[PDB]
RNA sequence: UCCAUUGCGACAACGAGCGAGACCCCGGCCGCGGGCGCCGCGGGACGGCCCGCGCGAGCGGGAGGACGGCGGGGCGAUAGCAGGUCUGUGAUGCCCUCAGACGCCCUGGGCCGCACGCGCGCUACACUGGCGGGGCCAGCCGGCGCCCGCGAGGACGCGCGGAGCCCCCGCCGUGGCCGGGACCGCGGGCUGGAACGCCCCCGCGCACCAGGAAUGUCUUGUAGGCGCCCGCCCCCACCGCG
């Protein structure tokens, strides 16, 4: 920091994971714009990358952009714990992974597919649009 | 045109329904010693000074 | 003495001294923790460990001969939980960090155990007073 | 005297007064402590608040909003900031400005419901000094409060601008506009 | 011979507990016993609905039980096993004021 | 954590006993649930709260509120003697006022010519009366009608 | 609605951001934000640079608010 | 005249009583005693003093005093309601159930089901703010050490113990944005015979920009804001008494 004038390579709008990001917000908060990332995950991701966290996102050079990317598709091997992941024990792999924008839709949409054929109580209520938890519905949530 | 000010000599108690307004007997310390009457809203006590935008008006 | 100076100056000065003297070292787990269930995100500063250590040793000095346990230190670093469409409530901090700090200090003999908990040792008092007078001016 | 109570340990209360006579005595300017925080049980009698230091009266209204209830320290800090700003724009003592403003606000006439007054029959009446000072204070504080909601700038700057404008009598300020509106509408009913 | 003894007293009324005390202390001046240590009052509290059913305005009862405690343990060496009974008999036994003894 | 009525406080068993006998004087101040105990003696102008000097207290804003009696009374007297207050009870501001009351009474208890004491009492009470006389009002209990002492649960007629 | 940047381009850190305030007598982060239509952080940085130069002096400091005076005149 | 059938002064009325006040608990100031732990007995304030008025009862002001004129609670007259309660009871009259039982015991399920109308509440709409670090004080009252685990929790072993707001340093900088955290998807644990119950972590991130006709409560430690203990309870408080 102490950066007044814009870097010659300062990029005003950034595109990643098919998502576009601004170049005036701080880095750790900008990355929150993606699906599968938050504040807690991000810092633990940048920091492993020897990246600074209080730098405006547009001034992120190209070399950092990749290493940041590398530690994001390869989290575990880079050290980060298994309790900081959005997917801990996959149903098929049995693994611990962290999935992103292209995947959230499929892993979720595929989950309900498994519940309809399995006929669980939960799956049916996902169909008529009720509440899966045990919330009372007599007098609340009236469309 | 130039509002003057008058001093309170006494008080004649609440009159208006729901309280509030109070009749008063004032005089002009402008030097004419004109003892008259007026109505006032808000707590007021003896020696208080009022600002009268009227050199002349009467109530009762 | 030590209480004739505000804590803010003493804490930071001592933490800098400590980091310079290698007396204690940040372990690995100091870089993904949130410091307490109450807290919402992780700390911004990269050297909070040393600040916490300085504060803890100052707390051990204040109590003098009296004893302190770890869980009693966690209740001096509590906060307020929020974000639950429910009235707020108070929660205790985490004790793994505190345990690490006290264990490291004890390994340096600045901190002698007793029947319950631990209490300052005269060497620790010596050092704390020395730095207190060093910063006195 | 033996001690001068430099407010916030900067500005004195010596060469300070009020021009207007109607409310000259309903404004305490000499019994100010170094800090406007007195545990005085004011509002106990009917006319004891006329002795409350004016600044404490002012701060006790800056925390009128429900969220900010019971917060006097922030109010004192705010007031100090505003006083420095006033000194920096004007070069004179902010207390003078504050008293002049409280005098230049406050209606001198208002409409009420006298006798039966059926069918919205509202006569005109004059006003007592105490209500004048109260309304002046309330208007200053509310005007600064209305400007700083969902706006970038802080509460202190709005406060100081309002205060200086009112001391100038400019219609631009909120309090002066309110006073003029009330006075006029009451004249209509006179 | 010497045993270091304690006397406990419990009660719900303040008058008898203040009357037992005077008698016992007057009786023990010789044996070396000394005054009491008036202990913190134990406050039992119960709030109950004033009605057997939910009806009308919601009105509450507020019952309580105070228990008073005076503790003389100043006999000790001044009183031997047998001599303790000397002190627990001349006093005016009251129908409700349990007094327990324990070295 | 400290009640204000504990025997350890009104006696100040914190101090070592040999020195304890020097602090001839004792004093008390209070406000609400807050107590102040001043053991006073001869000195060269020093003061302490809970092992803390008077300047380095937490009300950076009300430091002058604490110091008032010194300035209104002058300096030579307080320079004459020394203190070590201890306080225990609810809140910060309550403790501030308790402390200043205790200081005023203790310093005013030191003089020996009651005429001087009266003159000083008159000088002081003129500035404020609560530096010498305790504040009586105290928290009021609540009732089962609602969730406050005087406010009631909102009533719906329909 | 209103967009403000947080990072000058070269010459705007001189033509106005500095040349235009030096004339002023008393200034503040939010004032200079509303004036130059730039977010506050940049104002903090620039004011730090200026006190480094020595043209302005602090009169009242605090996390909520700190203000300056123009000694240079 | 009085908050008060509270009092003065008269009257074919005289003389009494209940209710009201008096009374009991709590707190504020002082004294004595005693003491593991602040807890036992008493004093003190009474429209007493000054000034005005008024036959008077009593009204207005000013003093000194811890407190100044019903400080907060409890008790609560005669008469009555087709008010509620037979689902609190070895409280109960008259009917109906009474050996394929409305008796008693076991296994599952429900009382929580949802296009919809409203009553008491909770959270928010942000700069008088959110986040991170640090310092620091309550009372009804009250249990802690060591080691693992991010945390929630767990294994051992002993009798010992208090928070939020707030203040200070910094980041954000008017963007439905780091405001707000509903909804939903993996996972780790506790309770219990048994999760449908409750906690923790990562991720997703609904409305909501101060709310129309209408309407509620409130005069000093009061409103409002902030949190903390008990009740029921195998786990669970946005509830209630404090």
């Amino acid at each position: 920091m102490t950066t007044i004038v814009q870097p010659n390579d300062y990029r005003d709008l950034l595109r990643m994971f098919n998502t576009n990001i601004q170049g005036k917000v701080v880095l750790e908060c900008a990355l929150v714009g993606i699906k599968g990332i938050g504040r807690r995950f991000a810092n633990v991701a940048l920091k492993k990358a020897n990246i600074d966290v209080h730098k405006r996102a547009g001034e992120l050079t190209a070399a950092e952009e990749d290493a940041l990317m590398k530690v994001l598709e390869d989290p575990l091997s880079h050290g980060i714990p298994a309790w900081m992941l959005n997917r801990n024990n996959d149903f098929e792999s049995g693994k611990d992974m962290h999935i992103l924008v292209n995947t959230i839709a499929s892993t979720h949409r595929a989950d309900l597919e498994r519940l309809r054929k399995t006929r669980c109580e939960r799956g049916v209520r996902h169909h008529h649009n009720l509440k899966v938890r045990g919330q009372h519905t007599k007098s609340t949530g009236r469309r | 045109p130039e509002p003057i000010n008058a001093r309170v000599i006494e008080v004649l108690g609440r009159t208006s329904s729901r309280g509030g307004i109070t009749q008063v007997k004032v005089e002009f310390m402008t030097g004419e010693k004109r003892q008259i009457i007026r109505n006032v809203i808000g707590p007021v006590r003896k020696d208080d000074i009022l600002v009268l935008m009227e050199s002349e008006r009467e109530a009762r | 003495s030590v209480t004739r100076v505000p804590a803010d100056v003493f804490i930071n000065s001592f933490a800098a001294h400590l980091k310079n003297r290698g007396i204690i070292k940040c372990p690995a787990f100091t870089d993904y923790v949130k410091t307490g269930v109450s807290r919402q995100y992780a700390p911004r500063d990269a050297d909070w460990f040393y600040i916490k250590a300085a504060s803890v040793i100052r707390h051990f000095y204040i109590s003098g001969s009296h004893s302190i346990g770890v869980a009693g230190l966690a209740r001096k670093y509590s906060s307020l939980q929020k974000g639950k469409t429910t009235p707020h409530h108070t929660k205790r901090a985490s004790c793994k960090v505190i345990r690490s700090i006290v264990s490291q200090f004890l390994g340096q003999k600045l901190l002698i155990a007793g029947e319950r908990g631990r209490h300052i040792s005269p060497n620790g008092r010596k050092m704390v007073e020395d730095f207190a007078e060093g910063l006195q001016k | 005297m033996s001690l001068e109570v430099a407010l916030f340990n900067k500005w004195p209360l010596t060469d300070v007064k009020c021009q207007d006579e109607s409310l000259e005595a309903y404004i305490s300017i000499d019994n100010h402590s170094f800090v406007p925080h007195s545990a005085g049980r004011w509002s106990a009698k009917r006319f004891r608040k006329a002795k409350c230091p004016v600044v404490e009266r002012l701060t006790n209204s800056l925390m009128m909003h429900g969220r900010n209830s019971g917060k006097k320290l922030m109010a004192m800090k705010t007031v100090g900031e505003a006083f420095e700003l006033i000194n920096l724009y004007t070069g004179k003592n902010p207390v003078q400005v504050l008293v002049d403003a409280v005098a230049n606000s406050g209606p001198r006439e208002d409409s009420c419901r006298i006798g039966k007054g059926g069918q919205v029959r509202r006569q005109s009446v004059d006003v007592s000094p105490l209500r004048r000072v109260n309304i002046g204070i309330y208007n200053i504080a509310t005007g600064a409060r209305k400007a700083a909601f969902r706006k970038v700038r802080p509460f202190a700057e709005c406060l100081a601008e309002e205060i200086m404008n009112a001391a100038a009598g400019a219609d631009k300020s909120y309090a002066i506009s309110q006073r003029n509106s009330v006075e006029r509408i009451a004249v209509s009913n006179r | 011979m010497h045993q270091k003894y304690t006397i406990i007293v419990v009660g719900k009324d303040l008058k008898l507990v203040e009357r037992y005390v005077k008698s016992i202390v007057k009786e023990g001046r010789a044996f070396g016993i000394s005054g009491p240590c008036r202990a913190p009052v134990r406050r039992l509290t119960i709030t109950t609905r004033k009605s057997p059913c939910g009806e009308g305005t919601n009105t509450w009862h507020r019952f309580e039980l105070r228990m008073y405690k005076r503790t003389f343990w100043v006999t000790c060496g001044g009183n031997d096993i047998s001599t303790i009974l000397s002190k627990t008999v001349v006093i005016p036994g009251i129908q409700v004021t349990v007094e327990v003894e324990e070295p | 954590m400290a009640k204000g009525n504990r025997r350890d406080l009104l006696e100040r068993n914190d101090i070592e006993v040999r020195e304890r006998d020097k602090y001839t004087v004792h004093t008390l101040g209070k406000k609400k649930n807050s107590v102040a105990v001043a053991f006073v003696k001869a000195g060269k102008g020093d003061i302490l709260v809970n092992n803390v000097p008077l300047a380095l207290v937490r009300p950076e804003i009300l430091r002058t509120k604490v110091s008032e009696p010194i300035m209104i009374l002058g300096e030579s007297l307080f320079k004459g003697l020394d203190m070590n207050i201890k306080v225990a009870g609810g809140g910060h501001v309550s403790q501030i006022y308790a402390v200043r009351q205790a200081i005023s009474r203790g310093v005013l208890a030191s003089v020996k010519d009651e005429a001087a004491r009266s003159e000083l009492r008159a000088k002081l009470v003129s500035y404020d009366r609560q530096l010498v006389v305790s504040d009586p009002r105290r928290c009021e209990a609540k009732k089962f009608g609602g969730r406050g002492a005087r406010a009631r649960r909102q009533k719906s007629y329909r | 609605k209103v967009d403000y940047p947080t990072l000058f381009a070269d010459e705007a850190a001189m033509n106005e951001a500095l040349k235009f305030i030096k004339n002023s007598k008393c200034i503040t982060h939010t004032q200079i934000c509303e004036r130059l239509r730039v977010s506050v952080a940049l104002a903090k940085r620039v004011m730090r640079q200026l006190v480094k130069s020595g043209d302005f002096a602090i009169v009242s400091k605090s996390s909520r608010m700190t203000i300056f005076k123009n000694m240079t005149k």
